[PDB]
């Protein structure tokens, strides 16, 4: 093996130990992917409110 | 504070309602004046589901009683617990609905329906975050039926994104006070199709088969049949009434209860039926809960399969041996769960059991088999409406015939469309 | 210096938010008031507990944390509990009605309505940072908002802290403990939208910490604050490098440079020993050869999977206790030639080990035993593809019928989101397998 | 009542297992795609290792080990006994052989050649359409147009009358405890064809070949199977000897030592599901008793006359030890 970057402090230590060797959308587009979801609800419920008023 | 306004309709809607008020006030401890008087406070952390506090700390239920006659009403206002209901709340009319849909649809309830819904705004106003509404009421009838549906369709206008819960009493000819309940009932399904979240079905068919079979009755009133509809509806509501994670609101119960949107008819059971001081196990209770003969909608589960399945335990119990019995029938029976719903089996318990049981449990489900209840009203139907018999009583209030075979092919695409997920 | 604020969304998140705050109460010594007698600098400070802790002119040590719910019941609880001092109003935001275990509901309809009031909440506290250098966001899979806000707050922290890191506690759905059964739709809907927005998510299968509970401290039936209490343990572990000194995982950055090569593979396997029962009286205590060996065992991990059957990718070795670099690699020689430990050809077969002499504090009153020393290890293995696999085989059989998609689609939400998201995660177990067989 | 679900119609081991299971009147059989089994007799490619283990409240089994596939494939077995130090290269019961990729071939020359100038034997033979040449450059050409080459045992132990080939098929079952359980009923498929060391018949011992192109299929035994009583009887006959000292001791060697080596990568002892799986080891006995593993088959067949017997101890010691209800195998301890 091989123990390698050893540091030491009063709360502790850390080492590493090698065995082998190796071998975003914009605010706009999130704005238009909220506000078109709202649309699909006011239009789906406007449907509903028409076949109510029918 | 989740509230829900109650509201029930016609004779059948009163009485039964009127019973689930006073069962439940038992539970929370309020008595027939509205003062608490219990010992726990399990009973008032969610009290304002179902009552309102007014002024000396009373409790109020949120109830709307419903009639287009005042017999019933008077009957309630006489009863036991007729104190506590607000009186403003009591709206009548006095000429009736004759036992015709029509009558409650579409001329005597449509005089009254505006005066029931200024009631129902004014309770809905002063709620912090409304969940939905209550119904109670008879397919079989004239004003439940007919009336109750057309309060349905209104409220569902003027509150479109709030649950619409319903009991729905089916007819049976074991139980029968008119020949025209099955075009009444028919009527009516379409209309809970379209505008509600959920429907409990209660087959008084089912009910009258356990009075008779299991309890010993041998001749059974409406009062017997109405204790086994108090103690299934108290059930039913114990995840909405008291503290808990599993479908304690209408919305997390509709979630989990209905997978598509016209499939939401729900069998209810309950455990024990008991014709009374031996003690009830839990493997007992998830067997009877589980049993044909607990149900109370008079279909064979084992002629369908679950889409999804409430459970609900009552009373000081092991919650490990609950889970332990609650696989067990699952993999007992994994037949009759649907497999394209995984886990669709939901459990939940309460500490606080009902009254004069130190166990019960009380079984919701939806199952595909409840289109034998379906087949029936409209077998029922098609017999009396191939020769149009007593369409006149109908047609007389404005209908046409036509209106009927779109209530026929309704109710018949909802018998085609359990068959269809009972062999998927 | 460089601070760090704590994002809880949903029952879940709040939850084990309470439960992480109150042990680091307990293990910087900081009392229920924000008192902290052994803080000598008053009122400020850059040592190494000010990353979750700012400071007030009275010498309060206030958590840099903010908590969010649709619903508010549980925060409400955090308003008047044991900790209430901690926190002030600004750091705790609630709803009305909550997303009734609906993703869309949560994302599109009623997030809509409260995104800009927590990124608001949010701004107040980076605006106390000198050098903020991310978030740590807690939620569960199952939820309507822990997966539904979730997604979108993680959208819009991208958007407003693009050069921040972002690192995960997600709470993946156990039926034995589930309360809704279209968990599996949120849980792939929310992992699809915040892939591309999380460098690293530790995830925590319900399941696991159940049986954890339930086999090594004897609870019949576990609740929420049984499971949140060892939770919280495994989360202490796993940020005592940020709260501490130390040079192991100082910074956020080092979580991702330490434990995710690959961007998309960034779901490290959480293993933790001794869970020891506090009703046994006397206990042996496990030496260091045996609870490093113990963080081989599936019955330790938070997620159940088989590591011999994929490979690795990184390995981090926490300790907290009485241990020595001597031992460790005494325990790590003797593992290496009886476990089945296949790293890939591209990384170095090692381990980063960091040892804090503080053995691990436990709530007074609870139920895990004091021990002399404990570990946690941190493991990037394509074995925890399992999980996705799992879940991915439910959301399919669901999905095939529709079943409860009109729930969905109601609350503004596409179909085609549906399966958009599964073919992210098609795509998510193609690149496990590709890296581990 | 106990529940399993089948997900391998091709398997005629686990279609007779099913079958008992449900003769009991204890086992229900579900759909092959229900979750809530005790019990699954899993398909052979792809099984889902993976959703194992999760279902609340089911204690769960499955016919098939993770991971054994490492010494049931043939470039695997090579791999596995030259790089595990408990095999090691200088293993004496395994062939020599070398993995060559259409990679090995710079060894598999090293020593090609060293057998010609060596004057020696330098017959190899090629497998995954199998073919025997004393040529190399015949060998790597046919792998052109992964495959295995291996010493060919030029000096194979000869059945008579018939002068005759044969292998000897050995059943063994792991249980979830990984105790290792060997049938006490072996078959020989015997070539029924003279051995000439100088035709693809009498040198390779399938019994679809022998079936197939071999003239005198069944002259001698039926099926070309000859089972352990008449063998044993041929060698105390024929060679004062035994099948229990001559070739069993090493056979038993060899079932241990291979499943030894692979125990800690697929042992199910401390995992959230358990697992079972029959094997099928090959060996092959030269003219000087030697035995030489040829190959392990993690999905065999078995003889006809042992489908009841065998399969019925598959119930005993791998089903109804985890699963009770309301010896015909040799315990190889370690
Ligand atoms: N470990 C743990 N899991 C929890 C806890 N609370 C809820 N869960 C799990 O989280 C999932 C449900 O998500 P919740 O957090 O309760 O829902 P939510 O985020 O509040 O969103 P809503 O649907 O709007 O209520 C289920 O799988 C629960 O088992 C908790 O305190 N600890
Ligand atoms: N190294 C070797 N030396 C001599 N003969 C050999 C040999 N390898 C194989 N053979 C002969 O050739 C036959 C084919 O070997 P192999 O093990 O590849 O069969 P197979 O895998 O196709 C069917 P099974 O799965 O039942 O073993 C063997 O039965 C054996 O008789
Ligand atoms: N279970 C039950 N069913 C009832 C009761 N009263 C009436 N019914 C049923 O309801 C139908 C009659 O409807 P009813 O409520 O009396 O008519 P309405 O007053 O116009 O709504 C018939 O099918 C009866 O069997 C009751 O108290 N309990
Ligand atoms: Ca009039
Ligand atoms: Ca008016
Ligand atoms: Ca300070
Ligand atoms: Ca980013
Ligand atoms: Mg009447
Ligand atoms: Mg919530
Ligand atoms: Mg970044
Ligand atoms: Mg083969």
């Amino acid at each position: 093996m091989e123990v390698i970057e050893l540091n030491k402090c009063t709360s502790g230590q850390s080492f590493e130990v090698i065995l082998k060797p190796p071998s975003d959308p914009s605010l706009e587009e999130i704005q238009k992917k909220l506000e078109a979801a709202e649309e699909r609800r006011k239009y789906q419920e406007a449907e509903l409110l028409k076949h109510l008023a029918e | 504070m989740r509230e829900i306004v109650h509201i029930q309709a016609g004779q059948c809607g009163n009485q039964i309602g009127a019973k689930f008020w006073e069962v439940i006030s038992d539970e929370h401890g309020i008595d027939p004046t509205g003062s608490y008087h219990g010992d726990s406070d399990l009973q008032l952390e969610r009290i304002n589901v179902y009552y309102n506090e007014a002024t000396g700390n009373k409790y109020v239920p949120r109830a709307i009683l419903v009639d287009l006659e005042p017999g019933t009403m008077d009957s309630v206002r006489s009863g036991p617990f007729g104190q506590i209901f607000r009186p403003d709340n009591f709206v009548f009319g006095q000429s009736g609905a004759g036992n015709n849909w029509a009558k409650g649809h579409y001329t005597e309830g449509a005089e009254l329906v505006d005066s029931v819904l200024d009631v129902v705004r004014k309770e809905s106003e002063s709620c912090d975050c409304l969940q939905g509404f209550q119904l109670t009421h008879s397919l079989g009838g004239g004003t439940g039926s007919g009336m109750g549906t057309l309060l349905i369709s209104k409220i569902r206008e003027e509150y479109p994104d709030r649950i619409m819960n319903t009991f729905s009493v089916m007819p049976s000819p074991k139980v029968s006070d008119t020949v025209v309940e099955p075009y009444n009932a028919t009527l009516s399904v379409h209309q809970l199709v379209e505008n509600t979240d959920e429907t409990y079905c209660i087959d008084n068919e089912a009910l009258y088969d356990i009075c008779f079979r299991t309890l010993k009755l041998t001749t059974p009133t409406y009062g017997d049949l109405n204790h086994l509809v108090s103690a299934t509806m108290s059930g039913v509501t114990t995840c909405l009434r008291f503290p808990g994670q599993l479908n304690a609101d209408l919305r997390k119960l509709a979630v989990n209860m209905v997978p598509f949107p016209r499939l939401h008819f729900f069998m209810p059971g309950f455990a024990p039926l008991t014709s009374q001081y031996r003690a009830l196990t839990v493997p007992e209770l998830t067997q009877q809960m589980f049993d044909s003969k607990n149900m109370m909608a008079a279909c064979d589960p084992r002629h369908g399969r679950y889409l999804t399945v409430a459970a609900i335990f009552r009373g000081r119990m092991s919650m490990k041996e609950v889970d332990e019995q609650m696989l067990n029938v699952q993999n007992k029976n994994s037949s009759y769960f649907v497999e394209w719903i995984p886990n669709n089996v939901k459990t939940a318990v309460c500490d606080i059991p009902p009254r004069g049981l130190k166990m019960s449990a009380t079984f919701i489900g939806n199952s595909t088999a409840i289109q034998e209840l379906f087949k029936r009203i409209s077998e029922q139907f098609t017999a009396m409406f191939r020769r149009k018999a007593f369409l006149h009583w109908y047609t007389g209030e404005g209908m046409d015939e036509m209106e009927f075979t779109e209530a026929e092919s309704n109710m018949n695409d909802l018998v085609s469309e359990y068959q269809q997920y009972q062999d998927a | 210096m460089r601070e760090c604020i704590s994002i809880h969304v949903g029952q879940a998140g709040v939850q084990i938010g309470n439960a992480c705050w109150e042990l680091y109460c307990l293990e910087h010594g900081i009392q229920p008031d924000g008192q902290m007698p052994s803080d000598k600098t008053i009122g400020g400070g850059d040592d190494s507990f000010n990353t979750f802790f700012s400071e007030t002119g009275a010498g309060k040590h206030v958590p840099r944390a903010v908590f969010v719910d649709l619903e508010p019941t549980v925060i409400d609880e955090v308003r008047t509990g044991t900790y209430r001092q901690l926190f002030h109003p600004e750091q705790l935001i609630t709803g009305k009605e909550d997303a009734a275990n609906n993703y869309a509901r949560g994302h599109y309809t009623i997030g809509k309505e409260i995104i800009d009031l927590v990124l608001d909440r949010i701004r107040k506290l980076a605006d106390q940072c000198t050098g903020l250098q991310g978030f740590l966001v807690f939620h569960s899979f199952g939820g309507g908002t822990g997966s539904g806000f979730t997604s979108l707050l993680m959208e819009r922290l991208s958007v407003d802290y693009g050069k921040k890191s972002k690192l995960e506690f997600s709470i993946y759905p156990a039926p034995q403990v589930s309360t809704a059964v279209v968990e599996p739709y949120n849980s792939i809907l929310t992992t699809h939208t915040t892939l591309e927005h999380s460098d690293c998510a530790f995830m925590v299968d319900n399941e696991a910490i159940y049986d954890i509970c339930r086999r090594n401290l004897d609870i019949e039936r576990p609740t929420y604050t049984n499971l949140n209490r060892l939770i919280s343990q495994i989360v202490s572990s796993i940020t005592a490098s940020l709260r501490f000194d130390g040079a192991l995982n100082v910074d956020l950055t080092e979580f991702q440079t330490n434990l995710v090569p690959y961007p998309r593979i960034h779901f490290p396997l959480a293993t933790y020993a001794p869970v020891i029962s506090a009703e046994k009286a006397y206990h042996e205590q496990l030496s260091v050869a045996e609870i490093t060996n113990a963080c081989f065992e599936p019955a330790n991990q938070m997620v159940k999977c088989d590591p011999r059957h994929g490979k690795y990718m990184a390995c981090c070795l926490l300790y907290r206790g009485d241990v020595v670099p001597k031992d460790v690699n005494a325990a790590i020689a003797t593992i290496k030639t009886k476990r089945s430990i296949q790293f890939v050809d591209w990384c170095p077969t090692g381990f980063k080990v960091g040892i804090n002499y503080q053995p691990p504090t436990v709530v007074p009153g609870g139920d895990l035993a004091k021990v002399q020393r404990a570990v946690c290890m941190l493991s990037n293995t394509t074995a925890i593809a399992e999980a996705w696999a799992r879940l991915d085989h439910k959301f399919d059989l669901m999905y095939a019928k529709r079943a409860f998609v009109h729930w969905y689609v109601g609350e503004g939400m596409e179909e085609g989101e549906f399966s958009e998201a599964r073919e992210d995660m098609a795509a998510l177990e193609k690149d496990y397998e590709e890296v581990g067989v | 009542m106990y529940t399993f679900v089948v997900r391998d119609e091709n398997s005629s081991v686990y279609a007779e297992v099913s079958r008992l299971l449900l003769a009991t009147g204890q086992w229900k059989r579900l759909r092959k795609d229900n979750p809530r089994f005790n019990l699954m007799l899993g398909e052979r490619n792809r099984l889902p290792f993976g959703r194992l283990g999760h279902e609340p409240g089911l204690v769960q089994l499955v016919n098939y080990y993770r991971g054994a596939d490492k010494l049931c494939r043939k470039a695997s077995l090579v791999k596995l006994i030259k790089t595990s130090p408990e095999l090691s290269e200088s293993c004496t019961w395994f062939p020599e052989s070398y993995v060559i990729y259409p990679d090995e071939r710079e060894v598999f020359l090293a020593a090609y050649n060293r057998r010609r100038e060596g004057r020696e034997g330098n017959v190899w033979i090629a497998k995954s359409g199998i073919l025997i040449s004393s040529e190399a450059s015949e060998l790597l050409d046919f792998i052109d147009e992964v495959h295995v080459i291996q010493k060919y045992l030029e000096k194979p132990l000869l059945l008579e009358p018939g002068h005759r080939k044969f292998d000897i098929r050995s059943w063994v079952l792991v249980d979830h405890l990984y105790n290792i359980y060997l049938y006490r009923e072996g078959v020989l498929r015997t070539s029924s064809e003279p051995y000439n060391s100088a035709d693809k018949t009498c040198h390779l011992t399938n019994h679809c070949i022998q079936k197939e192109y071999s003239k005198n299929y069944g002259r001698y035994e039926e099926g070309n199977e000859m089972f352990f009583e008449e063998f044993n009887q041929y060698l105390m006959d024929a060679l004062n000897t035994t099948l229990e000292n001559s070739i069993l001791l090493q056979i038993k060697h060899i079932i241990r030592s291979c499943l030894m080596c692979i125990e800690p990568a697929i042992s199910t002892k401390h995992l959230h599901y358990q697992s079972f799986q029959l094997f099928g080891f090959d060996f092959m006995v030269d003219e000087e008793l030697k035995v030489w593993l040829i190959e392990v088959n993690g999905a065999p067949a078995c003889a006809q006359k042992l489908y009841a017997e065998l399969c019925q101890g598959i119930v005993d010691v791998a089903i109804s030890s985890v699963f009770p209800l309301a010896s015909i195998f040799i315990k190889l301890h370690h």
